[PDB]
């Protein structure tokens, strides 16, 4: 029957112009964050600059351990939905971060921040011990210090705790954390990131402000907030990342929405010719039957 | 029946990239 | 095709075939409109083992010589039915799509398998 | 407004103009409606329409 | 039915609710394969009143009642307007569907609701 | 059960109850499969029933 | 329109001229809400050029001049695929968009320059 046809016509119809009106309000978005992460990279550079300065005349987080035995990892996922395989990169570099580790022999923490991530995690069967949700493609500072917080203060639970030792520092200590990530450099295309934070080394290049003989306190209240600040701008990243991706799949959604109308269209047509050529026949034999 | 039922219920099993810091320091 | 003539062994794996065939065939519209982002995990699971089921299905000719020059094969039932059962508990997740193409034994199969 | 009827969900995020054109809109389409057997004269509807 | 004939009360209910229905038919017809997150809160709003609407729109009968196996009841004219009014407005939006089913009057209503 | 499935498809999250009569109505639906020549008495079909 | 028969640079000039209209009706249908200002610099470029040429399209009728008093034209072919031509390339944008809005040759657009 034509009349299902005529729904379905009607439906594709509603769905191209939610698609063109998401678009662009996808378009909108990211040209309103480029502007709020271009704005956010000069407080990040003065704060890597002023740490520099710092580290160049004068701490456990800065010293490795002898034996790791676990390695934590973040995650993060776009909290909406309508993000072309935006979620499947980062899992499959999580899953090849998991395979390395493997390798390694070095069993993984794991952490979530959006839906997605966690609602896959959830039926492979692995434990979450933390899992951040309230993202709405908007960040703020509060996020990634209550994060950043949570992270440093887990740890530091981990040099008295060798690992299966539950020792002064308490069970669930962790020697390597890790990053994943999306990251955005054009707009054309962007690429999954990996990356590591409690490990560190010391680069070495060849060359009054001053304050009091304690630089080891300045040391350890300026490391939290340098990974709140990279917490931050992973966030900001991220955000971006997920719109652009946004704009492109419903910009495709369209482009495969209007050709399917189109056939929906001739093929009613053919099928009204079809009908009146069937019913003129039967009638004019049944006239001349006579 | 529930008092057959209870009984049976018990009785049956179930089947179921990395970052660096900069010093301007030279390289001892 | 009953148990009573052709066996308990058929049954099942072409009943658990069919079963999948139909899931795929309905949930080929919404795949189409948008892609196959939307869907659940254990959905995208089914849709890629029947993808894999269907590419799998087609067997090379034995009159096509005329035509691609590759030599066909037979295959007993057996083998086709231990091949069918391991597909469906899904143990060949990992191999490429490109090799279920015009095989006939699995034996061929694993040999294609490191040819890519 | 016929065809800026689709950005009704983030009207927050629209340009002023584009506001303003959906406010013109709505009122218009509010006013033409009238209950029936209720003649206007020429001048009232001159009137209300300017 | 006429303002002037039957009331203003009973036609503006009437107009409210059919232009109601329509809108959540409408709404349904993309909130079928879009998720209910596509819209706004006054869409889920309408949504959820228009589905306690219809929900609340049926009713047990005399000639009918060895099927269910209890028997019907009637109602007067005033407390249906007054009832759907008060459903337009918005306050039964904290109860359960499935206590709008096959009920007759407020009473009822009460008592299945209380009854879960 | 048959209506409500359809919506429930795509839902972020669902009400307690809601999820119940999904779990009932797969329950009810499991129990009334039945193989090919197998006649079963009046008295087991209400014992089932029940 | 074939190069075998008004030779190639006709064609060129034509496909040129369609490429152009094409791609400012894909920027005018994205930039439409949106604003200006938020474009790159050869958005805005294009956009001015394809103005000129959707201008210069205009031409000087005596329907027209039934009323207004000015002859209408009649312009050979070569100049008009000569301007066309330079137009694809000229540096004419910098002139305001009045001059281009109707006129009947490049002699007619020398002088309504020479006028303001």
């Amino acid at each position: 029957t034509l009349r299902e046809l005529r729904g379905r016509i009607r439906s594709a119809g509603s769905i191209k112009k939610i698609t063109k009106a998401q678009e662009l309000i996808a378009t909108s978005r990211i040209a309103k964050a480029q502007a709020r992460v271009e704005a956010a990279r000069p407080y990040a550079a003065e704060i890597t600059n002023m740490l520099t300065e710092l580290a160049g005349a004068s701490h456990p987080l800065l010293v490795e351990r002898k034996q790791p035995k676990r390695a934590g990892v973040l995650v993060v996922s776009s909290d909406r939905g309508l993000c072309g395989a935006y979620n499947a990169n980062v899992l499959r570099r999580a899953e090849e971060l998991f395979s390395l580790l493997r390798d390694e022999g070095k069993d993984p923490v794991l952490y979530v921040v959006g839906r997605k991530a966690l609602g896959y995690f959830s039926f492979r069967q692995r434990t979450v011990v933390e899992s951040w949700t309230g993202f709405s493609e908007r960040p703020t500072y509060e996020n990634a210090r209550e994060i950043a917080d949570t992270l440093v203060n887990a740890f530091m639970a981990g040099a008295d705790d060798e690992g299966d030792d539950a020792g002064a520092d308490g069970i669930l200590g962790v020697d390597e954390l890790h990053i994943v990530f999306t990251e955005f450099r054009s707009m054309l295309s962007q690429t999954a990131v990996a990356r590591r934070a409690a490990p560190m080394e010391v680069e070495y290049v060849g060359e009054l402000y001053s304050f009091e003989p304690d630089p080891e306190t300045l040391f350890d209240a300026l490391l939290p907030r340098y990974i709140a600040t990279r917490v931050y701008a992973a966030l900001l990243e991220a955000a971006a990342s997920e719109s652009a991706s946004r704009r492109r799949a419903m910009k495709s959604a369209t482009d495969n929405a209007d050709d399917l109308i189109k056939a929906l269209t001739l093929a009613a047509n053919r099928e009204r010719q079809a009908q009146i050529t069937q019913e003129i026949s039967e009638i004019v034999g049944g006239a001349n039957a006579l | 029946l529930v008092s057959v039922i209870n009984e049976f219920k018990k009785g049956f099993q179930a089947s179921d990239e990395k970052e660096s810091v900069k010093v301007r320091k030279p390289a001892p | 095709l009953d148990p009573a003539i052709v066996g308990d062994e058929h049954y099942r794996v072409a009943q658990e075939v069919i079963r999948i065939l139909q899931r795929y065939k309905d949930l080929q519209d919404i795949i189409a409109i948008l892609g196959i982002d939307e869907l659940s995990e254990e959905d995208k699971q089914l849709v890629n083992r029947a993808r894999r089921i269907e590419r799998f299905l087609s067997q090379n000719m034995m009159a096509a010589e005329q035509f691609t020059g590759q030599p066909g094969s037979t295959v007993p039932l057996k083998e086709t039915i231990e091949a069918f059962d391991k597909l469906t508990k899904g143990e060949f997740d990992h191999l490429p799509e490109q090799a279920f193409f015009l095989i006939g034994g699995l034996d061929d199969l694993a040999k294609k398998a490191e040819s890519l | 407004y016929r065809e800026l009827e689709a950005f009704a969900a983030f009207a927050s995020d629209l340009d002023a103009a584009s506001k303003a054109q959906l406010d013109r809109g709505a009122r218009l389409v509010e006013l033409l409606k009238q209950p029936q057997y209720s003649p206007l004269a020429v001048e009232e509807q001159v009137v209300a329409i300017f």
